[PDB]
Protein backbone atom coordinates (compact mmCIF):
# COMPACT_ATOMS: atom_id res chain seq x y z
CA UNK A 1 0.00 0.00 0.00
CA UNK A 2 1.03 3.69 -0.38
CA UNK A 3 0.97 3.55 3.45
CA UNK A 4 4.29 2.37 3.58
CA UNK A 5 7.30 3.67 1.81
CA UNK A 6 11.25 4.36 1.48
CA UNK A 7 11.73 8.32 1.74
CA UNK A 8 13.88 9.45 -2.27
CA UNK B 1 11.72 -22.59 17.81
CA UNK B 2 12.17 -19.62 19.38
CA UNK B 3 8.68 -18.37 19.66
CA UNK B 4 7.46 -21.14 21.85
CA UNK B 5 9.15 -18.47 24.96
CA UNK B 6 6.15 -16.88 24.75
CA UNK B 7 3.58 -18.64 22.94
CA UNK B 8 1.89 -22.03 23.82
CA UNK B 9 1.71 -24.91 20.98
CA UNK B 10 -1.29 -25.43 20.30
CA UNK B 11 -3.07 -28.92 19.74
CA UNK B 12 -4.16 -28.95 15.96
CA UNK B 13 -7.60 -31.14 16.76
CA UNK B 14 -7.77 -28.54 19.04
CA UNK B 15 -8.79 -25.49 15.91
CA UNK B 16 -11.91 -25.43 13.67
CA UNK B 17 -11.77 -23.40 10.69
CA UNK B 18 -14.90 -22.07 9.69
CA UNK B 19 -14.43 -19.33 6.99
CA UNK B 20 -11.14 -17.51 5.01
CA UNK B 21 -11.78 -14.14 6.48
CA UNK B 22 -8.90 -12.48 4.38
CA UNK B 23 -5.58 -12.10 3.18
CA UNK B 24 -2.16 -11.54 5.04
CA UNK B 25 1.57 -10.99 4.26
CA UNK B 26 2.26 -14.55 4.69
CA UNK B 27 -0.99 -16.80 3.85
CA UNK B 28 -4.44 -16.07 4.81
CA UNK B 29 -6.78 -15.05 7.62
CA UNK B 30 -9.18 -17.42 8.88
CA UNK B 31 -11.85 -17.02 11.68
CA UNK B 32 -12.69 -19.97 13.35
CA UNK B 33 -13.03 -21.57 17.25
CA UNK B 34 -10.55 -23.39 19.29
CA UNK B 35 -11.44 -25.66 22.16
CA UNK B 36 -9.03 -24.96 25.56
CA UNK B 37 -7.87 -27.30 27.96
CA UNK B 38 -10.94 -26.26 30.47
CA UNK B 39 -13.34 -27.56 26.80
CA UNK B 40 -14.57 -24.16 26.97
CA UNK B 41 -14.93 -23.17 23.71
CA UNK B 42 -14.14 -19.29 22.21
CA UNK B 43 -13.97 -18.07 18.46
CA UNK B 44 -10.72 -16.93 17.40
CA UNK B 45 -8.61 -15.72 14.19
CA UNK B 46 -6.47 -17.70 12.70
CA UNK B 47 -3.52 -16.78 10.65
CA UNK B 48 -1.77 -19.39 8.69
CA UNK B 49 1.86 -19.59 7.04
CA UNK B 50 1.55 -19.80 3.16
CA UNK B 51 2.38 -23.89 1.48
CA UNK B 52 5.90 -23.11 0.09
CA UNK B 53 6.69 -20.77 2.78
CA UNK B 54 10.40 -19.29 2.83
CA UNK B 55 12.56 -19.54 6.10
CA UNK B 56 12.98 -16.26 5.70
CA UNK B 57 8.57 -16.14 5.98
CA UNK B 58 8.45 -18.59 8.29
CA UNK B 59 10.43 -16.41 10.98
CA UNK B 60 8.93 -13.25 10.04
CA UNK B 61 5.38 -14.92 10.48
CA UNK B 62 6.65 -16.31 14.22
CA UNK B 63 8.46 -13.40 14.97
CA UNK B 64 5.50 -11.48 15.27
CA UNK B 65 4.01 -14.04 16.90
CA UNK B 66 6.71 -14.29 19.85
CA UNK B 67 6.00 -10.26 20.56
CA UNK B 68 2.47 -10.42 20.68
CA UNK B 69 2.77 -13.36 23.05
CA UNK B 70 4.62 -10.69 25.28
CA UNK B 71 1.91 -8.68 26.55
CA UNK B 72 -1.13 -9.99 28.68
CA UNK B 73 -3.61 -6.83 28.63
CA UNK B 74 -7.07 -6.06 27.98
CA UNK B 75 -6.13 -3.80 24.71
CA UNK B 76 -3.77 -5.65 23.22
CA UNK B 77 -4.69 -8.50 20.89
CA UNK B 78 -4.06 -12.06 22.56
CA UNK B 79 -2.64 -14.62 21.46
CA UNK B 80 -4.03 -18.16 22.28
CA UNK B 81 -1.37 -19.76 20.79
CA UNK B 82 0.51 -21.11 18.02
CA UNK B 83 0.87 -24.56 15.52
CA UNK B 84 4.61 -25.11 14.35
CA UNK B 85 4.20 -29.16 14.77
CA UNK B 86 2.11 -29.54 12.20
CA UNK B 87 1.75 -27.97 8.49
CA UNK B 88 0.00 -25.13 7.60
CA UNK B 89 1.66 -23.34 10.41
CA UNK B 90 -0.79 -21.33 12.55
CA UNK B 91 -0.73 -18.11 14.88
CA UNK B 92 -4.24 -18.00 16.57
CA UNK B 93 -5.22 -15.08 18.34
CA UNK B 94 -8.11 -13.70 20.21
CA UNK B 95 -11.47 -12.65 17.54
CA UNK B 96 -12.63 -9.54 16.92
CA UNK B 97 -15.92 -9.41 15.07
CA UNK B 98 -15.81 -5.56 13.72
CA UNK B 99 -12.38 -5.92 12.26
CA UNK B 100 -9.80 -3.19 11.31
CA UNK B 101 -11.02 0.46 13.39
CA UNK B 102 -10.29 2.28 10.33
CA UNK B 103 -12.01 0.34 7.91
CA UNK B 104 -15.28 0.04 10.58
CA UNK B 105 -15.60 3.68 11.55
CA UNK B 106 -15.77 4.59 7.64
CA UNK B 107 -19.09 2.43 7.65
CA UNK B 108 -20.56 4.28 10.22
CA UNK B 109 -19.31 7.90 9.76
CA UNK B 110 -21.17 10.14 12.42
CA UNK B 111 -23.17 7.51 13.83
CA UNK B 112 -21.58 7.37 17.46
CA UNK B 113 -21.58 9.52 20.26
CA UNK B 114 -18.93 11.59 21.51
CA UNK B 115 -18.33 8.98 25.02
CA UNK B 116 -18.14 5.89 22.40
CA UNK B 117 -15.37 7.33 20.44
CA UNK B 118 -13.68 8.65 23.72
CA UNK B 119 -14.49 4.73 24.36
CA UNK B 120 -12.28 3.28 22.14
CA UNK B 121 -9.56 5.88 21.90
CA UNK B 122 -8.93 5.32 26.16
CA UNK B 123 -8.53 2.00 25.47
CA UNK B 124 -5.73 2.50 22.44
CA UNK B 125 -3.90 4.41 24.85
CA UNK B 126 -3.95 1.69 27.88
CA UNK B 127 -2.75 -0.51 25.41
CA UNK B 128 -0.04 1.52 24.39
CA UNK B 129 0.94 2.55 27.85
CA UNK B 130 1.33 -1.07 28.25
CA UNK B 131 3.66 -1.59 25.27
CA UNK B 132 5.62 1.34 26.20
CA UNK B 133 6.35 0.42 29.97
CA UNK B 134 7.44 -3.02 28.28
CA UNK B 135 10.41 -1.25 26.37
CA UNK B 136 8.70 -1.84 23.01
CA UNK B 137 8.34 0.72 20.25
CA UNK B 138 5.12 -0.27 17.87
CA UNK B 139 6.35 1.84 14.90
CA UNK B 140 3.27 1.28 13.25
CA UNK B 141 0.46 2.27 15.46
CA UNK B 142 -2.39 3.55 12.87
CA UNK B 143 -6.08 2.94 13.18
CA UNK B 144 -5.69 0.07 10.34
CA UNK B 145 -3.84 -1.87 12.93
CA UNK B 146 -6.06 -1.33 16.03
CA UNK B 147 -8.86 -4.28 16.01
CA UNK B 148 -12.36 -3.71 17.43
CA UNK B 149 -14.70 -6.37 18.84
CA UNK B 150 -18.19 -6.91 19.00
CA UNK B 151 -18.75 -4.78 22.30
CA UNK B 152 -16.72 -1.69 20.82
CA UNK B 153 -13.37 -2.44 22.89
CA UNK B 154 -10.19 -1.70 20.76
CA UNK B 155 -7.11 -3.16 21.13
CA UNK B 156 -3.54 -2.82 19.48
CA UNK B 157 -2.56 -5.62 16.59
CA UNK B 158 0.28 -6.02 14.43
CA UNK B 159 3.66 -5.96 15.65
CA UNK B 160 5.53 -6.57 12.24
CA UNK B 161 7.24 -3.15 12.43
CA UNK B 162 7.65 -3.28 16.69
CA UNK B 163 10.96 -3.51 18.04
CA UNK B 164 12.89 -3.87 21.54
CA UNK B 165 13.97 0.03 22.62
CA UNK B 166 17.89 -0.54 22.46
CA UNK B 167 21.02 0.80 21.45
CA UNK B 168 12.79 -0.61 5.79
CA UNK B 169 9.76 1.37 4.33
CA UNK B 170 7.98 3.08 7.16
CA UNK B 171 4.35 4.58 7.83
CA UNK B 172 5.15 8.03 6.75
CA UNK B 173 1.97 9.75 7.09
CA UNK B 174 2.00 7.86 11.09
CA UNK B 175 5.28 8.79 11.68
CA UNK B 176 6.83 11.53 13.90
CA UNK B 177 8.98 14.37 12.52
CA UNK B 178 12.29 13.31 14.10
CA UNK B 179 11.84 9.30 13.44
CA UNK B 180 11.75 10.57 9.56
CA UNK B 181 14.26 12.50 9.59
CA UNK B 182 16.74 10.65 11.12
CA UNK B 183 15.12 7.33 12.42
CA UNK B 184 14.69 8.51 16.13
CA UNK B 185 12.10 5.90 17.37
CA UNK B 186 11.16 6.06 21.08
CA UNK B 187 8.08 6.03 23.09
CA UNK B 188 7.19 9.73 22.23
CA UNK B 189 7.44 8.87 18.68
CA UNK B 190 4.74 6.64 19.05
CA UNK B 191 2.88 9.01 20.88
CA UNK B 192 3.09 11.14 18.19
CA UNK B 193 1.52 8.25 16.13
CA UNK B 194 -1.33 8.19 18.63
CA UNK B 195 -2.41 11.98 17.82
CA UNK B 196 -2.85 10.70 14.20
CA UNK B 197 -5.19 7.78 15.48
CA UNK B 198 -7.07 10.21 17.22
CA UNK B 199 -7.72 11.94 14.29
CA UNK B 200 -8.37 9.36 12.19
CA UNK B 201 -11.05 8.16 14.75
CA UNK B 202 -12.64 11.60 15.53
CA UNK B 203 -12.55 11.82 11.16
CA UNK B 204 -14.26 8.36 11.04
CA UNK B 205 -11.29 6.87 9.29
CA UNK B 206 -10.41 9.39 6.96
CA UNK B 207 -7.08 9.14 5.35
CA UNK B 208 -4.25 11.24 7.21
CA UNK B 209 -2.95 13.81 5.29
CA UNK B 210 -5.58 12.63 2.32
CA UNK B 211 -3.53 11.84 -0.74
CA UNK B 212 -0.73 14.60 -0.57
CA UNK B 213 2.30 13.53 -1.90
CA UNK B 214 4.86 11.65 1.28
CA UNK B 215 6.91 14.29 0.10
CA UNK B 216 4.37 17.09 0.99
CA UNK B 217 3.58 15.65 4.34
CA UNK B 218 6.82 14.98 5.45
CA UNK B 219 7.63 18.83 4.16
CA UNK B 220 4.60 20.28 5.52
CA UNK B 221 4.60 18.85 8.92
CA UNK B 222 8.31 19.94 9.32
CA UNK B 223 7.24 23.16 8.47
CA UNK B 224 4.55 23.04 11.65
CA UNK B 225 1.43 22.66 9.87
CA UNK B 226 -0.73 20.05 11.68
CA UNK B 227 -4.00 17.99 10.60
CA UNK B 228 -6.95 20.27 11.29
CA UNK B 229 -9.75 19.63 13.32
CA UNK B 230 -12.41 16.64 12.35
CA UNK B 231 -15.73 18.15 11.90
CA UNK B 232 -17.60 19.05 15.29
CA UNK B 233 -14.26 18.12 17.12
CA UNK B 234 -14.50 18.53 21.06
CA UNK B 235 -11.66 21.46 21.68
CA UNK B 236 -10.68 19.11 24.34
CA UNK B 237 -9.69 16.18 21.76
CA UNK B 238 -8.23 19.03 19.18
CA UNK B 239 -5.59 20.13 21.68
CA UNK B 240 -4.54 16.28 22.83
CA UNK B 241 -4.01 15.82 19.11
CA UNK B 242 -1.83 19.01 19.22
CA UNK B 243 -0.22 17.94 22.32
CA UNK B 244 1.07 14.43 20.62
CA UNK B 245 2.22 16.40 17.64
CA UNK B 246 4.52 18.77 19.39
CA UNK B 247 7.99 19.70 17.30
CA UNK B 248 9.80 18.63 20.74
CA UNK B 249 9.44 14.80 21.22
CA UNK B 250 9.67 15.48 25.06
CA UNK B 251 7.22 18.13 25.00
CA UNK B 252 4.38 15.57 24.27
CA UNK B 253 2.68 13.83 26.99
CA UNK B 254 3.39 10.10 28.15
CA UNK B 255 0.65 7.10 27.36
CA UNK B 256 0.36 7.40 31.41
CA UNK B 257 -0.87 11.13 30.76
CA UNK B 258 -3.28 10.16 28.09
CA UNK B 259 -5.19 7.38 29.55
CA UNK B 260 -5.49 10.07 32.93
CA UNK B 261 -6.84 12.87 30.07
CA UNK B 262 -9.51 10.93 28.36
CA UNK B 263 -10.38 9.04 31.84
CA UNK B 264 -11.45 12.75 33.06
CA UNK B 265 -13.09 13.52 29.50
CA UNK B 266 -15.32 9.97 30.35
CA UNK B 267 -15.75 11.10 33.79
CA UNK B 268 -16.88 14.83 32.96
CA UNK B 269 -18.97 14.25 29.70
CA UNK B 270 -19.71 17.98 29.91
CA UNK B 271 -16.15 19.01 29.00
CA UNK B 272 -16.73 17.39 25.35
CA UNK B 273 -19.92 20.08 24.59
CA UNK B 274 -16.82 22.79 23.79
CA UNK B 275 -16.49 22.30 20.01
CA UNK B 276 -13.68 23.38 17.66
CA UNK B 277 -11.38 30.26 7.64
CA UNK B 278 -7.74 29.44 7.19
CA UNK B 279 -5.60 30.18 4.71
CA UNK B 280 -4.72 26.16 3.84
CA UNK B 281 -6.02 22.59 4.40
CA UNK B 282 -3.70 22.00 6.78
CA UNK B 283 -3.15 24.60 10.04
CA UNK B 284 -0.10 25.96 11.19
CA UNK B 285 0.41 25.03 14.25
Amino acid sequence: WDNYEFIW
Amino acid sequence: QTVHEFAKELDATNISIDKVVGAGEFGEVCSGRLKLPSKKEISVAIKTLKVGYTEKQRRDFLGEASIMGQFDHPNIIRLEGVVTKSKPVMIVTEYMENGSLDSFLRKHDAQFTVIQLVGMLRGIASGMKYLSDMGYVHRDLAARNILINSNLVCKVSDFGLSRVLEDGKIPIRWTSPEAIAYRKFTSASDVWSYGIVLWEVMSYGERPYWEMSNQDVIKAVDEGYRLPPPMDCPAALYQLMLDCWQKDRNNRPKFEQIVSILDKLIRNPGSLKIITARPSNLLLD
